[PDB]
RNA sequence: GUUUAUUAAAAACACAGCACUGUGCAAACACGAAAGUGGACGUAUACGGUGUGACGCCUGCCCGGUGCCGGAAGGUUAAUU
């Protein structure tokens, strides 16, 4: 499923909206990346299916951090 | 992304650099290898009292290197025998593989990356130059000889 | 068995090569039980039109007793040879050997 | 070799076949046999997705080694053998250990002859080396787009490719299309041209010839009812309109190429 | 040969043959939100699409309109700033 895997963007849905104002459904999908992040604390690369969001907030807070939260909600990588 | 360099890196600076690079450049390659970690307050100091380690660890190394290259210029020619046809045209090729096994063959041990042959991947017979680093900085040079089998 | 004249011109890079060809040919045409009856090495020499941008070649000029299918593997072995640009084959009547002109003026 | 048939029926009146008589008249070799079946054009979700495909005679697969990496050691040919999966003979080849392996069958090659594969191989048809060994201006076939994945280029019946040019870590070739395309020069590729040309001179000669080659009628877009196809429907015969795929892309001319992953090795489009 | 099971079997459909066009392989195309699968364990003497319809003699002129291919110097022109 389109999930990431660190902040848990899903699709939603919404409506295409044109000039003459018909709504039809759409959805808008998460900005996903398959990407090998180095652990420095186990010598590994971990592969993550992130958003570029994601990508952003593993750049604040550190690999390690994130992948202990991901252990805390399960959600085994 | 604002990052401390923990050796010298290219164009950007010392050991002990507040410097802004690309979050790519970050994520990709300078935190992957042991070159950068990012500015983080307990990264931050760290690093000031680690200084000193680092420093000592950053020579110890340049020395070890220095010393691998004397041991290239002592050897400074080795033999590897390979399928040459007429016209002394080798029919393979000498690899990066080759070349890293003649040389552990000849002496203490070079892995497969320090070797930087500038022109090919010796498709003649012959007197070659095959360049050799095992740092940032020394450039040694090792002449290679290919004879038929 | 018949009698051929053989002309070829070396590459000028390869020139340091050119005692091997002549000790393979004349083992490959001695092998069939084939005559040299003239073997002259010229030297490099300026040509008078550039072949393969080259301005210089090699020439090498036999005169050998061959059978034809060894003549043949001489010819095939002149056409994969990347050293040598230009050859040529040629019957001639009889046995010469004679000096040609280009060792005879020197 | 090419044969035209007497007209003593109406469905024998324009067959012209090919006879080779040096192909294997019994059965074929079988520890290099599989079974495949057939498909009728249908995918894994049991739709038509290839129309005009269904029945003909069943036919069992034969291995054949596109590969050609027994590099070192000489093969004779032991016999030419008709292949139902393709339109060239395949040759069933023996090498020097005992291992006996289906390779194509190039134009010159026939019982008693013998082939090689590697670096050190002998420019003869029938040989396979790596395209840094061939000299330019040859002409080869089952040639490969990647080293070590096996010919991909020029297999079918008459085919062959030329090597017009060597620059650095590639070649550029001629293919039968025309198109010129750059080829990594450690690929490999077999000396010659694929044997069997004249698999085009036959005719089949009666609507049962296709259908036993598993070939399901085709039905004109014209003939069809505008539910059915774009083209269909009118009154009589119509038609008024730009000619187009029963999904109603234009078929007669638009171009289908979209692959900017490739667009680098194409040197010059097919023209 | 095939067709309106149940008012139409035919001149309709198909057909071998012919032509045009797409397609260099992770092929075009098709089914599929996707993974994948058919095409094909095939590789341009191959595969798909279209029109014509054995065979014989042949297939003239028009590129202004619509489409398609190619060009890209200018003119116009989106989000963005
Ligand atoms: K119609
Ligand atoms: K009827
Ligand atoms: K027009
Ligand atoms: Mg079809
Ligand atoms: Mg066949
Ligand atoms: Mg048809
Ligand atoms: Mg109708
Ligand atoms: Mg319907
Ligand atoms: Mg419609
Ligand atoms: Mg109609
Ligand atoms: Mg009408
Ligand atoms: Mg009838
Ligand atoms: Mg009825
Ligand atoms: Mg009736
Ligand atoms: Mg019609
Ligand atoms: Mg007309
Ligand atoms: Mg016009
Ligand atoms: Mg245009």
């Amino acid at each position: 499923s389109r999930v990431c895997q660190v902040t848990g963007k899903r699709p939603v849905t919404g409506n295409n909206r044109s000039h003459a104002l018909n709504a039809t459904k759409r959805r808008f999908l998460p900005n996903l990346h398959s990407h090998r992040f180095w652990v420095e604390s186990e010598k590994r690369f971990v592969t993550l299916r992130v958003s570029a969001k994601g990508m952003r907030v593993i750049d604040k807070k550190g690999i390690d951090t994130v992948l202990a939260e991901l252990r805390a909600r399960g959600e085994k990588y | 992304m604002q990052v401390i360099l923990l050796d010298k890196v290219a164009n950007l600076g010392s050991l002990g650099d507040q410097v802004n690079v690309k979050a790519g450049y970050a994520r990709n390659f300078l935190v992957p290898q042991g070159k950068a970690v990012p500015a983080t307050k307990k990264n931050i100091e760290f690093f000031e009292a680690r200084r000193a380690e680092l420093e000592a660890k950053l020579a110890e190394v340049l020395a070890a290197a220095n010393a691998r290259a004397e041991k290239i210029n002592a050897l400074e020619t080795v033999t590897i025998a390979s399928k040459a046809g007429d016209e002394g045209k080798l029919f393979g090729s000498i690899g990066t593989r080759d070349i890293a096994d003649a040389v552990t063959a000849a002496g203490v041990e070079v892995a497969k990356s320090e070797v930087r042959l500038p022109n090919g991947v010796l498709r003649t017979t012959g007197e070659h130059e095959v360049s050799f680093q095992v740092h940032s900085e020394v450039f040694a040079k090792v002449i290679v000889n290919v004879v038929a089998e | 068995m018949r009698h051929y004249e053989i002309v070829f011109m070396v590459h000028p890079d390869q020139s340091e090569q050119v005692p091997g060809m002549i000790e393979r040919y004349t083992a490959a045409i001695t092998g069939a039980e084939g005559k040299i009856h003239r073997l002259e090495d010229w030297g490099r020499r300026q040509l008078a039109y550039p072949i393969n941008k080259l301005h210089k070649a090699h020439y090498v000029l036999m005169n050998v007793e061959a059978p034809q299918e060894v003549i043949d593997e001489l010819e095939t072995t002149f056409r994969f040879n990347d050293a040598v640009i230009r050859s040529m084959v040629m019957r001639t009547k009889h046995a010469v050997t004679e000096a040609s002109p280009m060792v005879k003026a020197k | 070799a090419v044969v035209k048939c007497k007209p003593t029926s109406p469905g024998r009146r324009h067959v012209v076949k090919v006879v080779n008589p040096e192909l294997h008249k019994g059965k074929p070799f079988a520890p290099l046999l599989e079974k495949n079946s057939k498909s009728g054009g249908r995918n894994n979700n049991g739709r038509i997705t290839t129309r005009h495909i269904g029945g003909g005679h069943k036919q069992a697969y034969r291995i054949v080694d596109f590969k050609r990496n027994k590099d070192g050691i000489p093969a004779v040919v032991e016999r030419l053998e008709y292949d139902p999966n393709r339109s060239a003979n395949i040759a069933l080849v023996l090498y020097k250990d005992g291992e006996r392996r289906y390779i194509l069958a190039p134009k010159g090659l026939k019982a008693g002859d013998q082939i090689q594969s590697g670096v050190d191989a002998a420019i003869k048809p029938g040989n396979t080396l790596p395209m840094r060994n061939i000299p330019v201006g040859s002409t080869v076939h089952n040639v490969e787009m990647k080293p070590g994945k096996g010919g991909q280029l020029a297999r079918s019946a008459g085919t062959y490719v030329q090597i017009v040019a060597r620059d650095g870590a590639y070649v550029t070739l001629r293919l039968r299309s025309g198109e010129m395309r750059k080829v990594e020069a450690d690929c490999r590729a077999t000396l010659g041209e694929v044997g069997n040309a004249e698999h085009m001179l036959r005719v089949l000669g009666k609507a049962g010839a296709a259908r036993w080659r598993g070939v399901r009628p085709t039905v004109r877009g014209t003939a069809m009812n505008p539910v059915d196809h774009p083209h269909g429907g009118g009154e009589g015969r119509n038609f008024g309109k730009h000619p187009v795929t029963p999904w109603g892309v234009q078929t007669k001319g638009k171009k289908t190429r979209s692959n900017k992953r490739t667009d680098k090795f194409i040197v010059r489009r097919r023209s």
